[PDB]
């Protein structure tokens, strides 16, 4: 009906779609699921301290590439950040960084 | 005696196939509900842990 | 039977079931192999920190 | 031997924390068959016993 | 041979018990990735990415959004750790 949480119901790799079809004494299945192949290692930053309570959720994807402050999805390099994180500023440990 | 011997491995015979064929039954039970165990520890792998 | 020649003779006989149960477990411990691997490749496949 | 061994990711001290990022979509994974019903069949005591 | 020395298995040959496909060194490499993995997985990572956190922020991350206890209140709390260690030490 809808994708599932990697529980292992689904089939290995993140889950898009599932098909079901006929099959003798029982049911088969078509299907496409995400895999990652290939895994870049970049360090990801938290937001900055500039003035007074600057410092911002790093967004609903644990993604935040350093670049020059730009926020990052699950997959390939940063974009240009427009508010995809959209969080209200939070008390955050340590100085310049939410960290 | 060979033909006391063929009453003696009649009997005997007959309850060692049958207990063997427990055995065989009892791992067949055990490993099936073994199957399902393995299901459920890698389900809550995938969850909990 | 302890290795008596007569014993093994009288068992040719009924040597198929014989047969059928040494298949019989041959195949749970074949079944048994397969889902310790099923289970433990769930577990890995992960990028996990040394 | 099999070294089956996973992709590593170092641990920082530092306040900024390494990531591993996809760079290619590779979709696609095989299926699994349920096995919900069993052949249906019934037996006839004249035919058999 | 050691039944040379003296669950029968080799002694009546009845039967026997075979290995188990895996070497204690190979389950508990298994058993050492998932513990490694754990941090990461848990914050938003899901299997397509991983995040390189520590413990301790792992298990605030977890803290601070079932509970009403966040950033300033769970840092005001103290000895969370060692409610932890102490539960660890009594198992």
């Amino acid at each position: 009906k809808a994708q599932s949480k990697r529980s292992g119901f689904c089939g290995q790799g993140t889950h898009i779609v599932s098909f079901v079809v006929n099959a003798p004494n029982g049911l088969y299945f078509m299907h496409v699921g995400y895999y990652p192949s290939n895994h870049i290692e970049v360090v990801s930053a938290y937001g900055l301290c500039d003035a007074a309570n600057p410092t911002n959720c790093i967004a609903p994807v644990n993604g935040y590439f350093i670049k020059t402050n730009n926020t990052r999805i699950v997959d390939e390099w940063s974009y240009t950040g427009s508010s995809f994180y959209a969080p209200e500023p939070i008390t955050s440990l340590n100085t310049k960084y939410v960290a | 005696d060979v033909l006391e011997q063929d009453a003696q491995i009649d009997r005997l015979i007959n309850g060692r196939l049958t207990t063997l064929n427990a055995f065989v039954a009892q791992q067949l039970v055990r490993s099936e509900s073994a199957a399902l165990s393995a299901q459920l520890a890698k389900d809550k792998v995938n969850e909990c842990v | 039977c302890n290795g008596f020649q007569k014993c093994e003779q009288l068992l040719r006989e009924y040597g198929q079931f014989c047969s059928k149960i040494n298949q019989a477990l041959h195949g749970a411990n074949l079944r048994q192999d397969d889902s310790v691997r099923n289970l433990f490749a769930s577990v890995k496949s992960s990028q996990s920190s040394p | 031997i099999a070294f089956n061994h996973p992709i590593q990711v170092d641990q920082l001290n530092s306040s900024y924390f390494k990531l591993s990022i996809p760079t290619n979509f590779s979709f696609g994974v095989t299926q699994e068959y349920i096995q919900t019903t069993i052949q249906k069949v019934t037996v006839d005591c004249k035919q058999y016993v | 041979d050691d039944c040379m020395q003296q669950i029968c298995a080799q002694y009546v040959a009845g039967y026997k018990v075979l290995p188990p496909l895996m070497d204690v060194n190979m389950e508990a490499a298994y058993t050492s990735s998932l513990l490694g993995s754990i941090a990461g997985v848990g914050w938003t990572a899901g299997l397509s990415s991983f995040a390189a956190i520590p413990f301790a922020q792992s298990i605030f991350y977890r803290l601070n959004g079932v509970g009403i206890t966040q950033q300033v209140l769970s840092e005001n709390q103290k000895l969370i750790a060692n409610k932890f260690n102490q539960a660890l030490g009594a198992m």
